[PDB]
């Protein structure tokens, strides 16, 4: 999707492998926000939480708490204590076109910054004057969506970058996400030290 | 795509009267998305009135548009000596930006003499190989005033610049000046040669003439 | 302070392409819009074009629709203007405008300009004046006020900066603004009136000035 209209999916009720998506060789940024990423099968929360969404390769330094931009004001913030992952990779074979792809747009023009975790999809004119706009582009009445130009002979500044943000929850429920328990061989008739499942 | 029709033509009023101009469109704008702007001679125009009848910033209390409907006024509701400029009228709608002609405002003044004046050529010229006559207006009013040519008392309609200065600040006039062009083979040929004005401020032209030889 | 500053005057010739810019300063660039307008020497304004700073939506007249292309850069706040395919029929002076805007909502005029730049379309080369004498006719004049004054011709291009006396006496005298005729040569007439009396009696010298070409020169009459 949209950087301005980013899609959430809920991920609940299952065994995440995280250190399987952590060495697959192919994200080029990687980041954990107050979970080491070394320990991530250990720690289980309630909610697991997925953002998708396409930018360019110099915004994706914006995607991090405490960062400002046109990105983090516009279109996606993360707040103060965000706890949890950031994942980008370089997509230009299937997000560019030669001479541009025009599919892939975000906000520019808004009233004020946006509170974290919030998308807006309205598209209503906006008004940089003082003069009534009735929805009719012109002079200090500007349409707030722009696209991207992403075109393939671009350098990896401008090229298309696409990002998936894992925020980790956890309320006072009982973790139904955890991750895997590595359950060795089983050996009889000596004296051992057992930890059967409880 | 847009017709923005100014009047006056022309200005001309002492300081201290009120002035009403108009810009005048062939189809409906709307209010909201029209400027009137302010020219002095050779510096970049200043904004005056944006939205047909809202003040600039800085812009004195005095100046104030109207902007109805269609058809948009301005009302400079007292003239002073700094008030003389040029003056558009912009239309921000859609349709390609246009601009109106322009008003220019003159201080009436006075119906003054242009004393015809005349210079031959010069040597230094004539060692060129060309020709050049000027026939001289100065401290003149109004503006309006026609020069003619005499060359054996025949006029030259080809070959005849004419310039004008802008209006002075301490008399308040204009003086023009034609210059008449040859080549020394056609004065080498021709004698005499003749220039008169046609003016108000006079009742029929009067004549400032030479002959060649006679420096 | 709210302000555009704008680059030199130009000097090209025809079939080539010109380029333009102004720089923004003292006032929130990323938000506004600029629009470019030109003006012949005693003309009226005319419209070229309007961009936008934000989006880089750009907009043009239909005389200018197939040779002009306007641009912009945030990072150092300029805007640029190339005209291509050029005329003689083009030389004029060339001004930016914007309205003032911070960050939030902005103005509904344009009211901050440019200074101008001039641009000069002549295939002519760049030459340098001659200053000719304007006899003042033993009787042209009864002792009244009577008039002498300066030739210059075939100088290009402009300016040419006129003076007498060093500059010291400055009472009575008409510059004559430059007239451009078929030979791409300007030539502009500096006048005095001073009575027969005078030119007798008081002692004058014309000063003449242009720079490209370094020439100072006077001319006793």
């Amino acid at each position: 999707a949209s950087v301005y209209a980013w899609n959430r999916k809920r991920i609940s009720n299952c065994v995440a492998d995280y250190s399987v998506l952590y060495n697959s060789a192919s994200f080029s940024t990687f980041k954990c926000y107050g979970v080491s990423p070394t320990k991530l099968n250990d720690l289980c929360f309630t909610n697991v939480y997925a953002d998708s969404f396409v930018i360019r390769g110099d915004e994706v330094r914006q995607i991090a708490p405490g960062q400002t931009g046109k990105i983090a004001d516009y279109n996606y913030k993360l707040p103060d204590d965000f706890t949890g992952c950031v994942i980008a990779w370089n997509s230009n074979n299937l997000d560019s076109k030669v001479g541009g792809n025009y599919n892939y747009l975000y906000r520019l023009f808004r009233k004020s910054n946006l509170k974290p975790f919030e998308r807006d999809i309205s598209t209503e004119i906006y008004q940089a004057g003082s003069t009534p706009c009735n929805g009719v582009e012109g002079f200090n009445c500007y349409f707030p969506l722009q696209s991207y130009g992403f075109q393939p002979t671009n350098g990896v500044g401008y090229q298309p970058y696409r990002v998936v943000v894992l925020s980790f929850e956890l309320l006072h429920a009982p973790a139904t996400v955890c991750g895997p328990k590595k359950s060795t061989n089983l050996v009889k008739n000596k004296c051992v030290n057992f930890n059967f499942n409880g | 795509e847009i017709v923005l029709t100014q009047s006056p033509g022309t200005l001309s009023l002492s300081p201290g009267e009120r002035a009403t101009l108009s810009c005048r469109a062939s189809q409906s704008v709307r209010s909201s998305y029209l400027g009137w702007y302010q020219q002095k001679p050779g510096q970049a125009p200043r904004l005056l009135i944006y939205g047909a009848s809202s003040r600039a910033t800085g812009i004195p209390d005095r100046f104030s548009g109207s902007g109805s409907g269609t058809d948009f006024t301005l009302t400079i509701s007292r003239l002073e000596s700094e008030d003389f400029a040029v003056y558009y009228c912009q239309q921000y709608d859609n349709s390609p930006w246009t601009f109106g002609q322009g008003t220019k405002v003159e201080i009436k003044r006075t119906v003054a003499a242009p004393s015809v004046f005349i210079f031959p050529p010069s040597d230094e010229q004539l060692k060129s190989g060309t020709a050049s006559v000027v026939c001289l207006l100065n401290n003149f009013y109004p503006r309006e005033a026609k020069v003619q040519w005499k060359v054996d008392n025949a006029l030259q309609s080809g070959n005849s610049q004419e310039s004008v200065t802008e209006q002075d600040s301490k008399d308040s006039t204009y003086s023009l000046s034609s210059t008449l062009t040859l080549s020394k083979a056609d004065y080498e040929k021709h004698k005499v040669y003749a220039c008169e004005v046609t003016h108000q401020g006079l009742s029929s032209p009067v004549t400032k003439s030479f002959n060649r030889g006679e420096c | 302070q709210m302000q555009l500053v704008q680059s030199g005057p130009e000097v090209k010739k025809p079939g080539t392409s010109v380029k333009v810019s102004c720089k923004a300063s003292g006032f929130t660039f990323s938000s506004s819009a600029v629009q470019w307008v030109r003006q012949a020497r005693g003309q009226h304004l005319e419209w070229i074009g309007w961009i936008v700073v934000g989006s880089g939506n750009t907009n043009y007249a239909q005389k200018f629709q197939e040779r002009v292309t306007l641009t912009r850069d945030m990072s150092t706040r300029t805007a640029y203007m190339e005209l291509s395919s050029l005329r003689s029929e083009d030389t004029a002076v060339y001004y930016c405008a914007a309205p003032n805007c911070n960050s939030t909502t902005c103005h509904d005029g344009f009211d901050i300009w440019g200074q101008g730049t001039v641009v000069t379309v002549s295939s002519a080369s760049t030459k340098g004046p001659s200053v000719f004498p304007l006899a003042p006719s033993s009787k042209s004049t009864s002792g009244g006020t009577a008039a002498l004054g300066c030739l210059v011709k075939d100088y290009f291009p402009e300016p040419v900066t006129v003076s007498w006396n060093s500059g010291a006496l400055t009472s009575g005298v008409h510059t004559f603004p430059a007239v451009l005729q078929s030979s791409g040569l300007y030539s502009l007439s500096s006048v005095v009136t001073v009575p027969s009396s005078s030119l007798g009696t008081q002692t004058y010298i014309c000063n003449v000035n242009h720079k490209p070409s370094n020439t100072k020169v006077d001319k006793k009459v």
